[PDB]
RNA sequence: UAGCGGCGAGCGAACGGGGAGCAGCCCAGAGCCUGAAUCAGUGUGUGUGUUAGUGGAAGCGUCUGGAAAGGCGCGCGAUACAGGGUGACAGCCCCGUACACAAAAAUGCACAUGCUGUGAGCUCGAUGAGUAGGGCGGGACACGUGGUAUCCUGUCUGAAUAUGGGGGGACCAUCCUCCAAGGCUAAAUACUCCUGACUGACCGAUAGUGAACCAGUACCGUGAGGGAAAGGCGAAAAGAACCCCGGCGAGGGGAGUGAAAAAGAACCUGAAACCGUGUACGUACAAGCAGUGGGAGCACGCUUAGGCGUGUGACUGCGUACCUUUUGUAUAAUGGGUCAGCGACUUAUAUUCUGUAGCAAGGUUAACCGAAUAGGGGAGCCGAAGGGAAACCGAGUCUUAACU
RNA sequence: GCUUGACUGCGAGCGUGACGGCGCGAGCAGGUGCGAAAGCAGGUCAUAGUGAUCCGGUGGUUCUGAAUGGAAGGGCCAUC
């Protein structure tokens, strides 16, 4: 029994050099005309996972 | 870096990292517990709840009699039918790294000598396979619990010391970590000296 | 030197928890795992990424992007790995024969990640502007 | 490698046992309850070690009021009047002053008399 | 990992690389010359076995002792000091072991050679049709119809013939590669009802097989089926001649055997719960988790007084068990009659962190070979470079027309 | 009255959240509007008028394209 990734998590989220990792952005996929270009513009770029998220996400990822 | 030699007179020049480096006390002990942890065979078993002998019904219904409530005739807190967490045949072999192998053998064997407790001679063989002149041989270089290593693998030094419990007969390729520190007194021959130290290095 | 006068060093052989044994070993009745609950029981525990049953983080995000399949078969190469090459030709092949980037590389680049001091004929790979700079510095010749 | 357990079982048993004799029925003769009992009289020596000093200084205040009252004096006085003529002796030496040397003892109330005024 | 997936839970390749092992042939067809290599059954001399077995070295004296193999003093054998038994712990007493042998008779195993069924070599031809493919419906491929290649087909239809056909992940063109619709084929792999040897940081009678024992038995069930408890005298039966009580009892007391009957068969050791006999002390006017702190008297050892040990404990202060569960339990909440024995955080494989050890910009091999814990094997894996969805660029990159 | 700043790429620093998020924002660059001009304008006096992910639909972008040239499918962006 080798570990198997938790495969829609490979799929949302990306290492970074430091170990962190990136994810796109939620709230861009739909409805958009009600949100302002301002909102949309942030909601653009990727971020890094908070700190209280990291331990779930390395859980759900260990071969990244 | 000079070992001498006991009865020929004629001195010999080893390598100073494999003779003279410093014991490591904890490399030495990894490398023992490990050859006598993959000494071991691994052949046991017993039983678990899924192999008793046995039928897998309900002895007593689960609510109205007096009894605390059972499942099984093969419970583990039952009798006869025990075992919990029962042993399978599994191999107790560890990874030894190369270099942490051959550095404990270093440190040993420079113990060996620094402890006065290694023989280097020219030769060392008898001449028919009678463990009575390998007796003789060996009570008269005051040695009682020795252990022989030879460079070329040799037939009437095997057999000649294939009976005696305090003498062992090794090739320089068959050293092992265990044995050089159970044996009082190591006899090496020049030619072994030479291939333990091409082997180690 | 003997069987019986060796030992190992200290903080090598740390025992371990052996839970359920007295008030007085700090780990038994229940041993470490509290009281009641889904946590105490055998086998118990939630899985990988379970957030109660609110929705968890990789169902939360969306998904984003694709896998090359182009990636897969282009390795990098630093500038203190081609002092290795055996000969001061670097080829598609003769870093494959050196053990540097692998069987099924096809597309190969040359880095700046160390120092280069050796003239070495660097054929049929991309080159970085630094790399480049720092192999035509050594002595070298970089063709495509 | 399989551990049988009776003998460490049986001295672990045994040490309770004998710290057991004495007492009464299932308490002497029991594990089960000469366990329960032996904790229990571990717990009343913890105690009554503590409660020792407080019973024997009940004790000495007791007897130094008994003999001050054969000599003429109440407790509180006297124990004023030796402290306003500073003597350090304490209360079991007084009890034993008023059980074995009388004499000595109204030689001490006639001292803190002197102080008390 | 790529992918598949109410893109949830999960499922999970291949290409390529390192090893073990390696072997290719036949028919769809007419002839030359007949048996020339290999496949299956059958007599017969030989090799290796399995099936009986044979030989197989070396010690005595003395003390405790029931008994010597033990202590003590001295020799000897060893290609043999594996193991077991012998009145206690045996290399030298017996069985054996290492090593060397031995089969009238049958049989396994690769070849030889004799019989039989089968066919060497070669000119020239030919090349597997209700098939491939397709419509509808299912199934298998890691692949759930999705853009879905490929394989099998229940049902319906249906080609071409090396100038032809299949595949290369919808599909088309080029290019590469192979020739379906007929078959056989050792090795490397899987398993142990059984046999023989050896091994065990495997168990030692509640364990280990359910079964150390006349056990799948006694017993239970109409039946399928279920399923026990139960080992030990001694070195040797020398297993108590005989006598006395008693019912020509049971049981006992002697005698006797023995080292021992504190081994007599209800038999080594003989624990605890439980039940008695005797002795010392206490107890019949005194209230409760039965103890604890103080404490008189008594009994018995003391030293040659000394106010201390051991046992009991009148009287007195304090003191409502344990566990679990709870905000909270003496709780009239749970659980336990007691003893003894067994009874619950383990094992494998991955991954992260800590400690410790080795080497260090490197570290390390896996399968396997093996002169088998060595040595080889670097196939691989992790790391020294990141950014970006990606092409791509790279100590930088992305965002953007470019960024304060 | 005139107009389209109800622009595009960004964003110093903050606020508020367990997080997913939500919110305020000087100033930079490109282009515009009104006003003579300093200026103001990245929706409305402010605080409600909302819905993650997956799966897909539409347009743009040869970024990818399972031998190669395309293509399907995918990515990114705008949107339902």
């Amino acid at each position: 029994p080798k570990i198997k990734t938790v495969r829609g998590a490979a799929k949302r989220f990306k290492k970074t050099g430091k170990g962190g990792f990136k994810h796109k952005h939620a709230n861009l996929r739909h409805i958009l005309t009600k949100k302002a270009t301002k909102r949309k513009r942030h909601l653009r770029p990727k971020a890094m996972v908070s700190k209280g998220d990291l331990g779930l996400v390395i859980a759900c990822l260990p071969y990244a | 870096m000079e070992l001498v030699l006991k009865d020929a007179q004629s001195a010999l020049t080893v390598s100073e990292t494999t003779f003279g480096r410093d014991f490591n006390e904890a490399l030495v002990h990894q490398v023992v517990v490990a050859y006598a942890a993959g000494a071991r065979q691994g052949t046991r078993a017993q039983k678990t709840r899924a192999e008793v002998t046995g039928s897998g019904k309900k002895p007593w219904r689960q609510k109205g009699t007096g009894r605390a409530r059972s499942g099984s005739i093969k419970s583990p807190i039952w009798r006869s039918g025990g075992v919990t967490f029962a042993a399978r045949p599994q191999d107790h072999s560890q990874k030894v790294n190369k270099k942490m192998y051959r550095g404990a053998l270093k440190s040993i064997l420079s113990e060996l000598v620094r402890q006065d407790r290694l023989i280097v001679v020219e030769k060392f063989s008898v001449e028919a396979p009678k463990t009575k002149l390998l007796a003789q041989k060996l009570k008269d270089m005051a040695l009682e619990d020795v252990l022989i290593i030879t460079g070329e693998l040799d037939e009437n030094l095997f057999l000649a010391a294939r009976n005696l419990h305090k003498v062992d007969v090794r090739d320089a390729t068959g050293i092992d970590p265990v044995s050089l520190i159970a044996f009082d007194k190591v006899v090496m021959t020049a030619d072994a000296v030479k291939q333990v130290e091409e082997m180690l290095a | 030197m003997r069987l019986n006068t060796l030992s190992p060093a200290e903080g090598s052989k740390k025992a371990g928890k052996r839970l359920g044994r007295g008030i007085g070993s700090g780990l038994g009745k229940t041993g470490g795992r509290g009281h009641k609950g889904q946590k105490s029981r055998s086998g118990g525990g939630v899985r990988r990424g379970f957030e109660g049953g609110q929705m968890p983080l990789y169902r939360r995000l969306p998904k984003f992007g694709f896998t090359s399949r182009k990636a897969a078969i282009t390795a990098e190469i630093r500038l203190s790995d081609l002092a290795k090459v055996e000969g001061g030709v670097v080829d598609l092949n003769t870093l494959k024969a050196a053990n540097i980037i692998g069987i099924q590389i096809e597309f190969a680049k040359v880095i700046l990640a160390g120092e280069v001091t050796t003239p070495v004929t660097v054929r049929g790979l991309r080159v970085t502007k630094g790399a480049r700079a720092a192999i035509e510095a050594a002595g070298g010749k970089i063709e495509e | 490698a399989r551990v049988k357990r009776g003998v460490i079982a049986r001295a672990r048993h045994k040490k309770i046992l004998k710290q057991a004799k004495g007492y009464y029925g299932a308490r002497s003769r029991v594990y089960r309850v000469a366990f329960q009992a032996v904790i229990k009289a571990g717990q009343y020596a913890y105690r009554d070690r503590r409660q020792r000093k407080r019973q024997f200084r009940q004790l000495w205040i007791a007897r130094i009021n008994a003999a001050a009252r054969q000599n003429g004096i109440s407790y509180s006085k006297f124990i004023n009047g030796l402290k306003k003529a500073s003597v350090e002796i304490d209360r079991k030496i007084l009890a034993d002053i008023a059980v074995f040397d009388k004499v000595a003892f109204t030689a001490l109330v006639e001292k803190a008399k002197a102080a008390l005024a």
